[PDB]
């Protein structure tokens, strides 16, 4: 049953939670390709390990800058989440380490690239389509949620696409393992729930609220609540008001009624039958739940494969040194990592 | 249309996080 599946997998978690991995790597054990992203969390590098001839996507932070922005305990709960976890559509950190400067974050590479290019660029997806990658956005959110983390940064920017068409969950940055509720201001304007603009205490509710912004922009191409400005985003999100395109199902609309619903009393995800009202509402009635887990469905989408070091899927970057200082940096804050 | 003004916005591109 899904209980027992869950109990298994909280036992697995666990065991690495309480005594993580560390130090599993070193820089010079990687040869160094591309920049594949770049962001307030530093950068993300193609890179292939020599022993193996493996392609990964290396996460690199600057310890000093982490510091600045106030990201230690946001970055200690991304690693150490990270190492812990182990489900099919989250992306595994297969190494990690740190050196004088750096802290890295070595990640399996998709290169099919993040979910939000293709569609940018298709425009928007079917119902089906958007379906399908909605389905394991909710296995995701069942098996993240049993083991008490907040994921807090659902967007198509960190849905990467794999080589079976099938999605994977990267960033990890806001993730964190919360029984009771929690008060930091993080995600993504477009994605925020109104108890996060409104300065509440708020539990898993709020990814739930993020996977309904996430449906309504695969299906529609644009996402319920956008403006030039953050500010009129939120406005926005708490004028308690949604419209939709004309071409949504009924179906999909009621659905999206129910996860953009302000009041928690209300929002599904968020009552007693808690996921179960998600997996039984008439939109994923074609939906098999174990076909999806065991990834016997075939996928709407396969991205184009033109080998395991391409990077036709990702935009270019200003390449910058990788710098590692002759004295250690931030110490007594990164020990753990 | 919605799609028109969402795509003159200056929110097409990737989102970051905020601070
Ligand atoms: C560049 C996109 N990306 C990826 C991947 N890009 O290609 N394979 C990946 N895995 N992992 C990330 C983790 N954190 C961030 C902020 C971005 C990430």
């Amino acid at each position: 049953s899904v209980k027992e599946f869950l109990a298994k997998a909280k036992e697995d978690f666990l065991k690495k939670w309480e005594n993580p991995a560390q130090n599993t790597a070193h820089l010079d054990q990687f040869e160094r390709i591309k920049t594949l992203g770049t962001g307030s969390y530093g950068r993300v590098m193609l890179v292939k390990h020599m022993e193996t001839g493996n392609h990964y996507a290396m996460k690199i932070l600057d310890k000093q800058k982490v510091v600045k922005l106030k990201q230690i305990e946001h970055t200690l709960n991304e690693k150490r989440i990270l190492q812990a976890v182990n489900f099919p559509f989250l992306v595994k950190l297969e190494f990690s380490f740190k050196d004088n400067s750096n802290l890295y974050m070595v990640l399996e590479y998709l290169p099919g690239g993040e979910m939000f290019s293709h569609l940018r660029r298709i425009g928007r997806f079917s119902e089906p389509h958007a379906r399908f990658y909605a389905a394991q956005i909710v296995l995701t959110f069942e098996y993240l949620h049993s083991l008490d983390l907040i994921y807090r940064d659902l967007k198509p920017e960190n849905l990467m696409i794999d080589q079976q068409g099938y999605i994977k969950v990267t960033d990890f940055g806001f993730a964190k393992r919360v029984k009771g509720r929690t008060w930091t201001l993080c995600g993504t304007p477009e994605y925020l729930a109104p108890e996060i603009i409104l300065s509440k205490g708020y539990n898993k509710a709020v990814d739930w609220w993020a996977l309904g912004v996430l449906i309504y922009e695969m299906a529609a191409g644009y996402p319920p609540f956008f403006a030039d400005q953050p500010i009129q985003i939120y406005e926005k999100i708490v004028s308690g008001k949604v419209r939709f395109p004309s071409h949504f199902s009924s179906d999909l609309k009621d659905l999206l009624r129910n996860l953009l619903q302000v009041d928690l009393t209300k929002r599904f995800g968020n009552l007693k039958n808690g996921v179960n009202d998600i997996k039984n509402h008439k939109w994923f009635a074609t939906t098999d739940w174990i076909a999806i887990y065991q990834r016997k469905v075939e996928a709407p989408f396969i991205p184009k494969f033109k080998g395991p070091g391409d990077t036709s899927n990702f935009d270019d970057y200003e390449e910058e040194e990788i710098r590692v200082s002759i004295n250690e940096k931030c110490g007594k804050e990164f020990s753990e990592f | 249309t919605t799609y028109a003004d969402f795509i003159a916005s200056g929110r097409t591109g990737r989102r970051n996080a905020i601070h």
